[PDB]
This record gives structure tokens, sequence and C-alpha cells, in this order.
RNA sequence: AUU
């Protein structure tokens, strides 16, 4: 009652990893890179590993910053979206994947992240026979 | 150092080392120590489980929808738990996946369990088996190489007591951690080996793997003298590190076989059953909820 | 044993 009103001001993980990052500070190490053949679907969170040739699998609960870290996941249930599945994270972010994973949502219409292989929003293509 | 055996997931120890009654010795590795090259990023134990479960791939294991697989000796000093994640990727989806660990670890399992292992009860039988753990203590080699009984004790009784017919394992093994007792229920199985991964072939680990659980000796072996031979296969048998098998996981994936569970009773068990467990085509236990905890010492 |  009044412990989740405390929570609500002030243990925001998730904001105080990304102030952390701003100040220098070195990522969270350790995360579980998996071995695949890089010619998957490149979907975001999969119950396989499905890296594309722009992307590293690795373990889901290794790059989650609330399994890591032993806090409380941030909903209702502590429900983990990670733990038991693979997430796809982009090469050029690899050096950090609980910081990609916090920064960027799944699109919830194609399961791609927002910004990095999600293509709903681009122009109508002509058709093609 | 074979050069054929290079682009193997690693090597299975010859029958022929099995049939000697070779005298226990030191195991002295030709490359002792030596680091393999590992892809980008990769961390030995992912490295390590991939080609345990390439070479998994190869035998007759039973694979039932609703698998139950069991991993202990999952943790590790980083916290995560890189051999579960490999096992995770390697078995299909929905296979029930535990892992334990003396130390807290962040893990990919459906449930982990924290403390000695001699601490974990289960009402239910498992499919599969994987053993990883190892003493620190035996890094102080305070006396001579005998066999080894502590967390090796509760595993021949897991073995005997909560795997399924049918059912197969992979324990890990050293030249000092080892156990006369495991040796001897290899003998249990349909088919068993000691598998050397290519990635860590200057170590004296092994895998020894028992293929296709039959409840009852089909071989009488003695665990100290299996050790001896396994020891010499190592000593004359240099194995080059190698890590080319880890750069192509187009059939890594174990494939779901929908292996029959059935409930039958002891005395049911004939040379039919038998010769169809021994194939990977049958799997002996009921199919009750599974249950499974680890003991908490109660103390002020 | 946790290159
Ligand atoms: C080499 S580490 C395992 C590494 C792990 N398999 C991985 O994927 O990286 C060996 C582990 O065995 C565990 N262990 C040793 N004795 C044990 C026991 N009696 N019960 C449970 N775990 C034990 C240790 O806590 C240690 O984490
Ligand atoms: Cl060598
Ligand atoms: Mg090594
Ligand atoms: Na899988
Ligand atoms: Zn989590
Ligand atoms: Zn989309």
């Amino acid at each position: 009652s009044t412990v989740l009103s405390f929570c609500a001001f002030a243990v925001d993980a998730a904001k105080a990893y990304k102030d952390y990052l701003a100040s220098g500070g070195q990522p969270i190490t350790n995360c579980v890179k998996m071995l695949c053949t890089h010619t998957g679907t490149g979907q975001a969170i999969t119950v396989t590993p499905e890296a594309n040739m722009d992307q590293e699998s690795f373990g889901g609960a290794s790059c989650c910053l609330y399994c890591r870290c032993h806090i409380d996941h941030p909903n209702p249930k502590g429900f983990c979206d990670l733990k038991g599945k693979y997430v796809q994270i982009p090469t050029t972010c690899a050096n950090d994947p609980v910081g990609f994973t916090l920064k960027n949502t799944v699109c919830t219409v194609c399961g791609m992240w927002k910004g990095y292989g999600c293509s709903c929003d681009q122009l109508r293509e002509p058709m093609l026979q | 150092s074979n050069s054929s055996q290079a682009w193997q997931p690693g090597v299975a120890m010859p029958n022929l080392y099995k049939m000697q009654r070779m005298l226990l010795e030191k195991c002295d590795l030709q490359n002792y120590g030596d680091s393999a090259t590992l892809p980008k990023g990769i961390m030995m134990n992912v490295a390590k489980y991939t080609q345990l479960c390439q070479y998994l791939n190869t035998l007759t294991l039973a694979v039932p929808y609703n698998m139950r697989v069991i991993h202990f000796g999952a943790g590790s000093d980083k916290g995560v738990a890189p051999g579960t994640a490999v096992l995770r990727q390697w078995l299909p989806t929905g296979t029930l996946l535990v892992d334990s660990d003396l130390n807290d670890f962040v893990s990919d399992a459906d449930s982990t369990l924290i403390g000695d292992c001699a601490t974990v009860h289960t009402a239910n039988k498992w499919d599969l088996i994987i053993s990883d753990m190892y003493d620190p203590k035996t890094k102080n080699v305070t006396k001579e190489n005998d066999s080894k009984e502590g967390f090796f004790t509760y595993i021949c009784g897991f073995i005997q007591q909560k795997l399924a017919l049918g059912g197969s394992v992979a324990i890990k093994i050293t030249e000092h951690s080892w156990n006369a007792d495991l040796y001897k229920l290899m003998g249990h199985f349909a088919w068993w080996t000691a598998f050397v991964t290519n990635v860590n072939a200057s170590s004296s680990e092994a895998f020894l793997i028992g293929c296709n659980y039959l409840g009852k000796p089909r071989e009488q072996i003695d665990g100290y003298v299996m050790h001896a031979n396994y020891i010499f296969w190592r000593n004359t048998n240099p194995i080059q590190l190698s890590s080319y098998s880890l750069f192509d996981m187009s059939k890594f994936p174990l494939k779901l076989r929908g292996t029959a569970v059935m409930s039958l009773k002891e005395g049911q068990i004939n040379d039919m059953i038998l010769s169809l467990l021994s194939k990977g085509r049958l799997i002996i236990r009921e199919n009750n909820r599974v249950v499974i905890s680890s003991d908490v010492l109660v103390n002020n």
C-alpha cells in the first residue's frame, strides 16, 4: 500500500541502469550467447535461437535486468518474458543485451524489435507477380 | 592428435579399451591446460554442452512428448547457467527442464533448485539426467585417487530410483572426480561410453553416457578397473583441441521422436520390452504430476 | 570443473 507508493517513486531499476550507462558504467556481462545458424526468423524473443545474419541469440534469463539483479519483475503477475526463451540482439548492440531489452520494445504485430527489424510502418509496395 | 576426429564434436572411448584390465595410474595429457579457439563471445560451457548435445544426437535417446530432463551442477561462478541454455535450445519445445546447484544462479530452466543435490527430492521418474557437478575440494588432492563419494553417491541413488527404464544419463567425471559405483551402473544401460568434447580435449574431463536404462546389470563392470581403462585411453590417444563442430548448427535440435511412455510393472518386463528399451523406442514410468523440492535446514 |  505504502511500499508500492515508495517503489513507484524511487526504485525504478530500469532507469537506474540507463543512468549508470550514461555515467560511463560498464554494461552487465556474462549474458549467455548461443551458437546458432544465423539464418533464423530474426524475431525479438523466441522459444529457440532465431538470430538472422545481423543478430546474436542469447539465453533470455541472462539478459533480464530483473532476473540478474534478483529484483521483482515490473508487472502485477511478476512474470518474465525472457526467462526460458531466447532474445535476438542486433550485433551492433550485443555488447549490452540487458540495456538493449530495456531501451527497446517488441512489435505486437510482427514480433520484431521496433526500429531494428519491424517494417510494419514502411510505404505500400507495388504488388509483385 | 588425430585430424579425422577434429571435425567431430568429440571422441568416444573405443570399446576395446573397456575390455582391458588396466592398473590405475596418473592421467598425463600431451596438451594439458591448452585452450581451444572458441567462436567470438562464446563461453567455454556453451561450446562444451553444444558438443555434448551434438554427440547425444547420434545415440538412441528416447525422446517422448513432455520429456523430463534434470540438470545437476547447472550453476557457475558467473551466476548464470550456460549449460541449461544449451539444453533448452537442444531439447524439443515443451520439454520439462529442471536444473540445480549448491549456489544460487539465474536459469532458463522451468524450475531451479538451490542446495546440495543430496537435499533434492522427487516422486517422479526422469527421461534424461545431465550432471556437470564437480567438488571444488577435488582440486585439493590430499591422498590417493580413490573412488569419490559426495554427490556421486546421490547420482547413483537417483539413477537406481528416479530414472525411467529407457532413460539416459550424461555425468561429468575427471581423472580425480569419479566413482566406482557409477561405472558399475553403466553396465545397467543397453550401451555406455566416456565422451570427451573436442573443445576440452586438453582436460581429463569426460561425460559418462549411459544410453537406455535397463534397471538391471547387462554386464558386470568393476569401476576401479574401468576408470583405469578410461585413463589408459586418455594417456595413449591424444585428442586435438577443436571447435570446428560449433560452426555448423543446422542439425543441432534433438529430433522429437514421440517415444512411447508406458507404466508396466516389474513383472511385465520381458525380452521384447528390454529389446524395445535398448533401441530408444520405449520409456517405462508413470506420467503423474512432476513434483520436486530442495530441503531447507531449519536453525536459529 | 566454471577456456
Ligand atoms: C563446473 S561448475 C558447473 C558449470 C555449469 N554446468 C555451466 O553450465 O557453466 C560445477 C558445479 O557443481 C556444483 N556442485 C558441486 N558439488 C555439488 C553438490 N553436492 N550439489 C550440487 N551442486 C554441486 C558447484 O556448485 C558448481 O556450480
Ligand atoms: Cl595433443
Ligand atoms: Mg579446459
Ligand atoms: Na529447443
Ligand atoms: Zn526476468
Ligand atoms: Zn512490426
